[PDB]
């Protein structure tokens, strides 16, 4: 495969999981508080 | 007992040379000023020619010049414009010279088909035309100069100058005495005489209404590739195979000058002279024009521009510019 | 896959639906045990979420606190809390941003020499400074597509540009060797004749299928900053930088095994000797590299496969291009020539 | 006026447009110089190109080429040699059935490889008249041993390739005189230019293709020169 | 005949008036020096005149 | 003026000893390539040998190896022909030939039918 382009598309994934994971966790943090 | 007398002349002939020597040109110029340092630039440089230049000539206009490249092409540009008046396409692609005529009517070139072809430039229909073919010589055609419109002197590799006579095509004249390839002309002011430098490191005088060699220079250790007379008529200089250039007066019958350098280990192709002929002007095969003080032998400049070997040279009749044809196909001019 | 936002709607639709008794507690509506919720999806979903119920018909409280107990344990069973592949793709990162920094300061010297030097304007320096300005307008996208993404329509281009002129330097390099190939298995190749073909296909091919990724790209796979795979459309791009690198490999083997003859037919060992030295000296300049890796499929982050293909490639691609301009602007003997003499006249 | 200004303009123009078409013509042409000597037979190898100085035209797969004999001058070629440095190659044709001559086609050809300006251009060696070496070796009435005394002690290289039939005198000799051209070759040329060895006869039904595939492998290696690989 | 033609030609050579190289060598300082000014390569000319510039 | 005077030649028997000496003058000796060329009775013009500048560098026809010496002195701006077991094959006019350019590898023309740097020769006549 093309090492530029898939490395930009792995990039992407986790940096896009990881805000995500992250979105969860304050879900979660508020879930615990409530 | 001829061999033995062909040494007697020859040695009487020197020793009157050396009654005549009581002082040097390098000696006599001791105390004059040098000419400074000079400083001369491309100011034009002429594109199209897709094979190296073996010779150009300038018109007596001091504009138009014409050059010829060994790819069948005799081009004849407007220095001033940078403009191609003329592409004249000949029989033999390997052509070793040419001429322009001092009226500008017709141009001349040959080289190793031996035939100095004279072109027509005024003709009455739109290109020009052939005007007639110079057979008669046995041997490459390495110079031609035009006398008149109607008169040309050629030099060949077959060690004969010609007189031609382009009415009939026929030779008038021949010119018989060198041992080696005669390799370039020089024609004198006055057009009464020429003089010749040949593959056996002599140079002759020649008058050209007698037919006979008046004088024969010798100095050089190897073949003379160029030849040129001084403005006056009273002195040429030569330029040779053994990196060297030499000086000679004719009344004085002796070698004056010798433009040599420790550094310089290529042949002269070309030589010309300044207006005034303080400046001699030599094209090497290092690729650079060295700029001679003719009166004091110093190295005044250098014209460094070309890629491959300078071919020809050329002042101009006012003096303004010099052509400098290459092996590189580019033909300059500098100012 | 799942964006953020897309991930906050699915929230925001299960609230809205849920709009001892029912309550909304940030995450699900409570009818105890229940299904983590399938609309969060780093939580697992073969597990339950729990609370307890009152005697009193009351949601179970935490000791001195206005808290509703909940265990929730189980859902978030997959949690990686750090940075582990993070620290990799910074190394990555800082390995091709100092390599196409020294490509782009050399190519720009290397292609400023070739420039001006009139003699050095043969057909062949015209198809390097394509090459070199190829390979400058790749590392300068990448620097623009780090700084747009990493740090809508403003970074949909930067993308767009990145793949272009990364392909437009991957046709160069392939024009390089098709030129080169040219030059030998044609009896007497017009070198003139085909110079305009190898432009446009050098710069005009790529645009074709980019262009082709795009128009697939703005009608079925519209979301996002076009920087993450949408399936197989991925393909419209690399299947012709791919093909790309067999045939440039496929004409390095036959200038090769063409050099190979020649120094033959002129030895003994000195045949062996400069055929080394040339055959190096043609792997940047035919992208021989390339070969190695360009059947690897997408694969794990953390695989050892991915870590050494990835380093080895930010390695020598960013290089490539330092590599290039010395062998083919620098340590020039014709390039040289030009450079000892214009300093001796001046 | 300021009109012959753009008449002039327009005649550059014109003078412009037929140089571009003759450079097309020009560059798309090979040149060769034709060089041997009396009993070389050049003449033989021109008939066989029926596809001041004598010019052929001869055609090999839709490409042309100018073979030019410089007949008409005299023996001293050391000025007129200076016009062909320009061209593919040398097309050298020696008489090698002639020991007696010989070591003036050596030194003619050692002269042409150490030129100042032919130090550039490749030499097609044609090893004219083996017909007549054959025929001569058998008889052994002249001995090669005679004209070079170093003929004794050398013995046929591995790298021969006798035609079917031939008697391995004829092969050892052939080699020996094909050998004392590349000892030249060899000694100063260093990828700036290189020696073709050829065997012909009269009635070789070839030479136009080796010509065109010589001239193929210079155009080749001076390209590879120009990217540093050889 | 080649000498017998030879050392007739060498016969003419002898007999030429030759000059002191005092008045060769004196006549070409004298000639560069009249025409010094006339001659725009020794002295550069200025772009008001020089046609080439 | 280029003159180059060859001394020494004449009757000799069959494996005799005969040296010639070429006095060359009017060029600087030490910047060109020698040579040595005969010419046979009935005969076309042969080369002989050849030494470089400084003498490092020297060849043969083959017909004389191991026979003729050839030595160049740059200080007396002389060369010399060292012959050794003549035959009367040998019997021709030794001319000594010089190269036409001065700081070259390559002989044009030496052997030419009217080479201008060729001396007048000497007769080596070698008979019983």
């Amino acid at each position: 495969s093309v090492s530029e382009i898939q490395l930009m598309h792995n990039l992407g994934k986790h940096l896009n999981s990881m805000e995500r994971v992250e979105w969860l966790r304050k879900k979660l943090q508020d879930v615990h508080n409530f | 007992q001829l061999r033995q007398e062909a040494e007697q002349l020859k040695n009487q002939i020197r020793d009157a040379r050396k009654a005549c020597a009581d002082a040097t040109l390098s000696q006599i110029t001791n105390n004059i000023d040098p000419v400074g340092r000079i400083q001369m630039r491309t100011r034009r440089t002429l594109r199209g020619h897709l094979a190296k230049i073996y010779a150009m000539h300038w018109g007596t206009d001091s504009r138009l010049l014409v050059s010829a490249s060994q790819d069948g092409k005799l081009i004849i540009w407007d220095s001033y414009t940078t403009n191609k008046v003329h592409a004249i396409p000949l029989r033999s692609s390997w052509v070793m010279t040419c001429a322009y005529a001092p009226s500008g009517n017709y141009v001349a070139c040959g080289g190793l088909d031996n035939i100095c072809s004279i072109y027509n430039l005024k003709t009455r229909e739109g290109n020009v035309r052939v005007s007639r073919e110079l057979a008669g010589h046995t041997g490459y055609l390495s110079c031609c100069r035009f006398l008149d419109d109607n008169q040309i002197v050629t030099s060949s590799g077959d060690t004969t100058c010609a007189l031609w006579d382009i009415e009939t095509g026929q030779q008038t004249t021949t010119f018989t005495g060198h041992t080696g390839d005669v390799m370039s002309l020089s024609l004198a002011p006055d057009t009464r005489l020429f003089v010749s430098g040949a593959c056996d490191a002599s140079a002759k005088l020649w008058d050209v209404r007698e037919g006979m060699c008046r004088q024969t220079f010798t100095g050089h250790e190897s073949d003379i590739n160029a030849i040129c007379f001084f403005p006056n008529g009273n002195a040429f200089a030569t330029g040779s195979d053994d990196a060297t250039c030499r000086l000679f007066d004719l009344r004085a019958d002796q070698e004056l000058m010798t433009y040599s350098h420790d550094n310089i280990i290529c042949g002269i192709t070309s030589v010309s002279f300044s207006k005034s002929g303080r400046l001699l002007l030599a094209g090497y095969d290092d690729f650079n024009c060295n700029v001679w003080d003719a009166l004091k032998a110093d190295r005044a400049g250098v014209l460094a521009g070309h890629d491959n070997r300078v071919s020809c040279l050329g002042v101009t009749d006012d003096g303004m510019a010099v052509a400098t044809g290459s092996w590189d196909s580019f033909l300059k001019i500098w100012n | 896959v799942m964006t953020k936002e897309e991930q906050i709607f699915l929230l925001h639709r299960a609230q809205a639906q849920c709009e001892c008794l029912p309550e909304w507690d940030h995450i699900l509506c409570w009818p105890v045990a229940v299904p983590c919720p399938d609309y969060i999806y780093d939580f697992n979903h073969k597990g339950h979420a729990y609370r307890r119920c009152d005697r009193n018909g009351s949601w179970e409280l935490v000791p001195g606190h206005n808290r509703t107990w909940a265990n929730y344990s189980e859902c978030v069973k997959f949690l990686t809390n750090e940075t582990r592949e993070r620290e990799v793709f910074d190394r990555l990162g800082m390995i091709y941003t100092v390599g196409y920094s020294v490509s782009l300061a050399s190519l720009t010297v290397a292609v400023l020499i070739l420039a001006y030097f009139r003699r050095l304007h043969c057909t062949r320096n015209y198809i390097h400074m394509h090459l070199f300005l190829s390979f400058m307008l790749r590392a300068v996208s990448i620097f623009v597509k780090d700084a747009v993404l990493y740090s809508y329509a403003g970074c949909r281009v930067a993308v767009t540009f990145f793949l272009y002129f990364l392909a437009t330097n991957y046709y160069w390099i392939l024009v390089e060797g098709l030129y080169l190939h040219s030059l030998i298995f044609m009896a007497f190749f017009s070198e003139k004749k085909y110079l305009w073909g190898f432009t446009v296909f050098g710069w005009g091919l790529p645009a074709v299928f980019v262009a082709v990724w795009v128009s697939v790209r703005a009608t079925l796979a519209n979301t996002g900053c076009w920087d993450l795979s949408s399936g197989n459309k991925k393909w419209i791009i690399q299947v012709p930088i791919l093909a790309s690198i067999v045939l440039n490999f496929i004409l390095f083997i036959n200038i090769v095994r063409v050099l190979a003859t020649k120094l033959r037919e002129t030895d003994t060992r000195q045949q062996y000797r400069k055929l080394l030295k040339s055959t190096l000296v043609l792997m940047p300049l035919f992208g021989v590299h390339y070969i190695v890796f360009m059947a690897t499929p997408y694969t794990e982050v953390s695989g050892t496969l991915w870590q050494v293909q990835m380093h080895y490639e930010m390695l020598f691609n960013s290089f490539q291009g330092f590599f290039v301009a010395i062998i083919y602007c620098f340590c020039n003997g014709e390039v040289q020539a030009e450079i000892k003499k214009s300093w001796s006249r001046w | 006026q300021r009109n012959e200004e753009k008449a002039q303009r327009e005649a550059n123009k014109k003078i412009e447009k037929q140089l571009q078409k003759d450079k097309q013509v020009y560059r798309a042409t090979h040149r060769l110089l034709l060089l041997g000597a009396d009993n070389s037979g050049k003449s033989t190898i021109v008939k066989q190109m029926r596809i001041g100085i004598f010019e052929t035209k001869f055609q090999v797969d839709k490409v042309n080429f100018h073979m030019f004999d410089v007949g008409g001058q005299r023996d001293e070629r050391r000025k007129w040699i200076q016009c062909f440095n320009d061209v593919t190659a040398i097309i050298f044709v020696v008489d090698s059935s002639d020991y007696n001559r010989l070591q003036e086609a050596l030194n003619l050809f050692k002269s042409i490889w150490n030129n100042r300006w032919l130090r550039t251009i490749s030499v097609i060696l044609f090893l004219n008249k083996q017909d007549l070496l054959a025929e001569k070796v058998l008889a052994g009435k002249s001995k090669i041993e005679d004209y070079f005394p170093e003929f004794a002690r050398y013995t046929t290289p591995e790298d021969a390739t006798p035609e079917p039939g031939e008697d391995p005198r004829v092969t050892r000799a052939k080699y020996f005189i094909r050998d004392e051209f590349l000892r030249i070759s060899t000694a100063s040329g260093d990828g700036r230019h290189y020696c073709y060895p050829h065997f012909t006869c009269a009635v070789d039904t070839e030479n136009a293709r080796r010509i065109f595939n010589d001239c193929r492998d210079i155009i080749q290696r001076m390209h590879l020169r120009q990217y540093e690989l050889l | 005949a080649q000498a017998r033609k030879l050392v007739e030609q060498l016969k003419m050579e002898a007999n030429i008036d030759r000059i002191k190289v005092s008045k060769a060598a004196a006549d070409l300082m004298a000639y560069c020096e009249a025409h010094a000014k006339e001659d725009p390569l020794l002295t550069p000319v200025p772009a008001s005149e020089n046609p080439f510039r | 003026q280029v003159q180059l005077q060859e001394s020494g030649g004449g009757l000799v028997q069959p494996g005799g000893s005969l040296r010639l000496s070429c006095a060359a003058s009017g060029f600087t000796f030490s910047n060109y390539k020698m040579n040595w060329v005969r010419q046979a009775p009935g005969k076309g013009l042969e080369w002989v040998s050849d030494i470089s500048q400084s003498g490092a560098s020297i060849s043969y026809t083959g017909s004389v190896k191991g026979r003729f010496t050839i030595s160049r002195d740059n200080a007396k701006n002389t060369l010399y022909l060292q012959m050794n077991s003549l035959k009367p094959e040998d019997t021709a006019v030794y001319y000594c030939a010089r190269c036409p350019a001065p700081f070259t590898r390559d002989c044009f023309d030496v052997t030419s039918t009217t080479y201008a740097y060729r001396g007048q020769g000497t007769q080596v006549t070698v008979s019983s």
